[PDB]
């Protein structure tokens, strides 16, 4: 009664040592703010600068230490590239988006790259302003989403290089980030109007729009949650930085309506469905802040902060598969500096060493729930869920 | 209702989250008969112990602010909750003080006993110097607490800690009150038992001051007696001391007194404050904060701000903060700290303690 | 009303355009404590973490001209904006200044950043050496740009910049603060943390000068205490300083007590009008223009005009012009261009970039 | 017979040309009555008095009270006549040109040394490694320094001083014995802690992995005895007080460990040195005779060196004494005989002799 009832009430971050981190990297120097890093349980990809065109940097998770300057990158596009995603039923494949207003989907070899990657898989062509959004979806299979400047939404399919849908006249002004909800059904948006908006791409439909959901002029964004719920990050008028949870079924006033600061920098959340937790990372900011969202009010509890001394350029998170179940990690974030990759790991600490049945329920599996033929007859599944105690050692 | 509990070397405070002062105030001691019985309870604890302690060993649990005894100290823990405050621990939370660097074995102990003999909801164990800057609401000064065991200098700017320039003395309330009855059998006086003990310390609470220039007054009481003060003793005879009143508190500034070859409380200060970044000693030389018994002295404010104007630059304004509630200073900022609405995410569940351990209560706190 | 930012790389100046003066002018360091925090903002720029600059770990964005660090960068200027100008970015057009040779990619991400990140309507770029030649109302001379990170020597001649001599020396205020740090510890103070560097700068600034003969003045240091000088130290200490007034600012004629292998700013100078055309040397001689914050010694200027004449032929006259505002040359020129009726041509709208890009920006500048 | 005065930050080193070791080994310290007591005389009266050190980070601050510490050494200590024998000197990196000079004014006027020379420490740790190239990191007691040397000349610009070294260790261990409920305070208990220090510490490989080690069992765990027969025990101390030199963050300070400094005057040097720099990176001083320390600087460096460079760390037995054993060797040779500053050449050039005699 006292103290709210939780588990993540005491996770602690903590980095790893210098000899497992990354260094000798050129991340990029693109003002566009996306996360500059993806991360799966075999490589990091990271968004690095070239001299000409773009690159971004794939190497195994096992080559740490120093990274040679001459080292092979995935340099194919033409354009700085601004935003990278692995594919979440193949680890080996990730899609690339660049200002060359064109998706570069690539096919890494296993064990990473020998020499420098300039022909992709698929091009896929169908922007004409610069792609800064791409997304995966979590349940079709060979179904990617790219948003450009355009102010366009397209669905693609990655398999048969087809464009699925086209979403022109939806967003008036230009997109910050859209993502899935948990079965793909349909995908929230953040646009620099200052609306949210729901959107059902199959039917090409608004099914739900907040207008002026944070009332300040800086990026925000919005996130969609295991339970349907919608979760943005924005500013005030007074430029104070605020957080809030949305009900899609009465858009009318916000859930819970927290102000964490007055700092500039946009707010990445990160979310972990299975703990219900939302890592908030700040671009340029030095600390991590992760809150617990349940249905007790007011719907979202601030945990702890991990801060450090070193401003953060970009980050990714680990996929539940990737992560040490033997000594109770829940979370794993590659910060990114200017020149290095400091993984960071977020642990809940735990006297017994035996596995944690309630810190590890079944997490979705690299395996396709659907195909890209079934989701468009209009088809609905949840992701196929697997067991995390095979991973204990 | 939280409760708040500030275990100090001598005396104990205890009470409730929102008040403005402690409800319990009762010495840390216990007592144990030292003769037989002869007519048809083997231990007394705090003012039971205070007021049958004729026939009593009074040994008090905390020594220079170690517990040599923690078998006396659940009897200190039991008769707060249980006989004092009348509550039971399993319904309210604790908030606990601990002294500045505490040692991680001390602290774990300290959380061993609240859930697992006490069964407390939650608790939560906050630095004595923390709390004595809450209540006087400032965020930037440096803390002198001066207690019964030990005394502690804790400089802290914007509300951040410099534990390398922590300083501790082991000169304390206890030692004064040691070194006045070495002094007072000069006059003829001779105490010696541990009932005494207590006797002179309740002479040294209502007779002792600070001078501001020991060599002169010590002038003034060699060549007059208007610094001669009576005292009635229990058994109504009637003693008087003279220079005794200030010679006992200078050896707070003149540890050669008791033969230490530490400096005094107001060289411990400016060391303190020496070993912080040069930015910050103009804000530490103003907000120099008094707590604790021992520098309740009448005149201590005024030798304090002497002692440290000489040792100090010219150009730093040395103001000295005692607050005339500084007896209470750490009780009452934990009463503040606990009844902030910002406060209850520091709480630290029993449930948590029982699945996580010690390494939560490290974490989570200074 | 047109904004006008100078980014150094120690100071950043800001101000609005047909003013005399900047009416911002800051440190442009970023600080992050270092200490944690126990009482009940990660990050602090300009004057504010000057103030709290005893907790915190200051750090330069910018070093020798190069931005180490664009999330801190943006920083500065999310400062400039709300905190000291207090002024919506989208709502004024914006003139920055650039450092000669400034590399493509630099200036790329400065207009990236201004056109996206603040939504400037419009926004130009000048060079700072080209800006500090329209405070003194010249079209030729040759313009020593020493400020915090770098020293640049810029030969303009008749409105035409010659590239091919620019010559550039990785010699400025920040390296003599830090052989200042260096050569005081032989006197006994410890200058080491981040936080005691800017002591240093504010010692150099007010006790450090240029001898018009170096070996006479370190003879005169070793018979006399005539320019022996008394500092205060912020928490009261008084230090006093010797020969190292003059031997501090002594580095830009002599690079060797660095341990460099370039030669002084009178050589650089010398050389970068050695390297232009014959039939204009003549004017550059008469018309150098010193500029920066490093060029605000007392005797600079007439230890640069001896330096510099013994080196040219005996038949050139050699007129060096240190204007007493030089410190602020490079926003004062840009003040007096963006107003100018002409200047309205050469702003870069925001709408132009986003259909167009970096390429426009690359033209219509220099 | 000549004599070597190694002028150590806390410790002076004294004794004569040609012998393998020091003959006395004091603390250079001045105590005077909180009326002068120098050296172990000033530690004998404990608390009475207080301590002040003049040469308190390699270079001298107070000139009258380093006169008293070398009448000391002499006299006392050596017991000899200085107006015998010659006397090899031995100066901390850069030490100021005005501080040569005054070393020559008093070992001439008021100690009337027939015959002086001054050395430099660093470079004497090297030539003493049988080495004219490489970086000398030379931990002592008040200071420590990271001493880049090309064929013999030691390069200024790139000397980085740290005010980390067994001073601050000592306190450190003092401060951490107390968790464990004993008190040190006194100084005659400051000089038990150094005992401690000296006999029990040692340098981790991996402080993380022995901090989990240290709290799994008692493995780690070393009794010492007091001088009164009480016998402590000290457990994850060991380790914990010498890892200040890598990071100083668990002191308050802000500067970098003892292996970044030494990586940063590397990078201070020529970049076609650098190599050579990397290859014959020399530990000395007394700081430096911690077990495992070569070790833990060859992991540390070679994390911040480039992986294609070659990382020898070189870690004489005999590091403690090799500045003053190197003075001794260079001393006691018959060929030296001719690079003495006579007293003879010091009445014509004065003190300015020393400038182009010992460079
Ligand atoms: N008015 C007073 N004058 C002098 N000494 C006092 C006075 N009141 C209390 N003391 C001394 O203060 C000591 C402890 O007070 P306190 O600060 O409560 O210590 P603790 O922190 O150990 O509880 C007692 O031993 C007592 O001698
Ligand atoms: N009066 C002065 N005397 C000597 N140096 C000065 C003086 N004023 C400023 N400086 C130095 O000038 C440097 C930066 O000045 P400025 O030209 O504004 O540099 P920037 O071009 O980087 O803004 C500072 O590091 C400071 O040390
Ligand atoms: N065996 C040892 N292990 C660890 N530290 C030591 C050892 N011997 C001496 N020291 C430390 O070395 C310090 C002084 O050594 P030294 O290098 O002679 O100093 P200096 O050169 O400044 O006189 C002492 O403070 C002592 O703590
Ligand atoms: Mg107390
Ligand atoms: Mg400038
Ligand atoms: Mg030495």
């Amino acid at each position: 009664k006292v103290v709210r009832q939780s588990k993540f009430r005491h996770v602690f971050g903590q980095p790893v040592k210098n000899d497992q981190c990354y260094e000798d990297i050129r991340v990029s120097r693109v003002t566009w703010d996306s996360t500059f890093c993806a991360v799966n349980p075999k490589f990091l990809a990271v968004i690095v600068e070239a001299s000409g065109g773009g690159a971004f940097l794939v190497l195994p998770l096992s080559k740490t230490g120093r990274i040679d300057k001459a080292y092979p990158t995935v340099c194919g596009h033409t354009g700085p590239v601004l935003d990278i995603d692995w594919c979440p039923h193949n680890d080996e494949v990730i899609a690339s988006g660049s200002e060359d207003c064109t998706v570069m989907v690539w096919q890494i070899p296993e064990n990473g790259l020998t020499s420098p990657l300039t022909e992709p898989v698929v091009v896929l062509e169908g922007h004409t302003k610069r792609v800064g959004i791409i997304a995966w979806h979590p349940t079709a299979r060979n179904v990617l989403l790219s948003a450009g400047c355009d102010n366009v939404v397209l669905i693609w399919n990655v398999g048969t290089a087809e464009e699925l849908y086209r979403l022109d006249s939806l967003h008036p002004d230009l997109i910050y980030n859209v993502s899935w909800n948990h079965n793909g059904s349909l995908f929230c948006s953040a646009c620099k109007d200052k609306s949210v908006r729901i959107i059902d791409p199959r039917r090409g439909t608004l099914v739900a729009e907040r207008e002026k959901a944070h009332e300040g002029a800086r990026p925000m964004r919005a996130i969609f949650l295991a339970d349907g719920k919608v979760f943005t990050t924005g500013f005030s008028r007074m430029s104070e930085r605020q957080l809030a949870l949305w009900d899609p079924e009465n858009l009318e006033e916000p859930m819970a309506l927290q102000e964490l600061d007055s700092s500039n920098g946009a707010l990445l959340p990160f979310y972990d469905p299975d703990t219900s937790v939302v890592y908030v990372c700040g671009k340029g900011d030095s600390s991590i802040r992760y809150f617990e969202i349940t249905e007790e009010p007011p719907y979202i509890h601030f945990l702890n902060t991990f801060t450090s001394k070193e401003p953060q350029r970009g980050m990714g998170s680990m996929p539940k598969r990737g992560l040490e179940v033997s000594k109770c990690e829940i979370a794993r974030f590659y910060k990114l500096h200017e020149r290095k990759c400091e993984p960071i790991v977020m642990t809940v600490p735990r006297k017994s060493d035996l596995f944690q049945d309630d810190l590890y329920p079944d997490t979705a599996g690299p395996e396709a729930a659907l195909e890209a033929e079934e989701w468009v007859s209009g088809r609905d599944a949840d992701p196929i869920l697997i067991s995390l105690r095979e991973a204990y050692v | 209702a939280a409760l708040v509990v500030d275990n100090g070397s001598g005396m104990c405070k205890a009470g409730f989250a929102g008040d403005d002062a402690p409800r319990a105030v009762f010495p840390s001691i216990v007592g144990r008969p030292r003769h037989q019985g002869v007519m048809v309870k083997d231990s007394y604890v705090g003012d039971e112990a205070q007021s049958k302690r004729g026939i009593l060993t009074l040994k008090y649990p905390i020594e220079h602010g170690i517990v040599t005894n923690w078998d006396d100290m659940e009897k200190i823990w039991h008769h707060t909750f249980y006989n004092e405050l009348r509550v039971a621990p399993e319904e309210h939370p604790v908030l606990l003080t601990e002294a500045p660097l505490n040692p991680k074995a001390n602290r774990e102990k300290m959380t061993q006993i609240m859930f697992e003999t006490f069964n407390t909801p939650a608790m939560y164990v906050a630095i004595q110097a923390v709390l004595s800057l809450y209540a006087s609401g400032r965020t930037t000064g440096i803390v002198m607490d001066s207690g019964d065991g030990v005394t502690h200098t804790v400089p802290i700017y914007e509300g951040y800690a410099l534990p390398h320039a922590i300083l501790r003395l082991d000169l304390a309330g206890r030692d004064l009150t040691d070194y006045l009855m070495k002094i007072l059998t000069e006059r003829g006086y001779s105490f010696t038992t541990t009932a005494e003990r207590e006797i002179v310390r309740d002479i040294k609470e209502k007779l002792c001051y600070v001078a501001l220039d020991f060599e002169q007054e010590m002038a003034t009481a060699a060549s007059s007696s208007s610094l001669e003060k009576s005292y009635e003793l229990p058994d109504g005879q009637v003693i008087t001391i003279g220079n005794e009143r200030f010679r006992c508190p200078e050896a707070l500034f003149q540890p050669s007194f008791l033969g230490m070859e530490s400096a005094g409380i107001h060289e411990t200060t400016f060391n303190s404050i020496m070993k912080c970044d040069v930015d910050i000693r103009k804000d530490l030389y103003a907000n120099t904060v008094l707590s604790g018994g021992t520098t309740m002295y009448p005149g201590i404010a005024d030798r304090m701000q002497k002692e440290i104007t000489a040792l100090a630059p010219s150009t730093m304004k040395i103001k000295i903060i005692a607050p005339p509630e500084r007896k209470y200073s750490v009780w009452i900022g934990g009463s503040i700290l606990a009844s902030l609405s910002t406060f209850q995410q520091m709480w630290i569940s029993k449930q948590e303690y029982d699945e996580s351990g010690p390494s939560i209560v490290h974490r989570k706190c200074f």
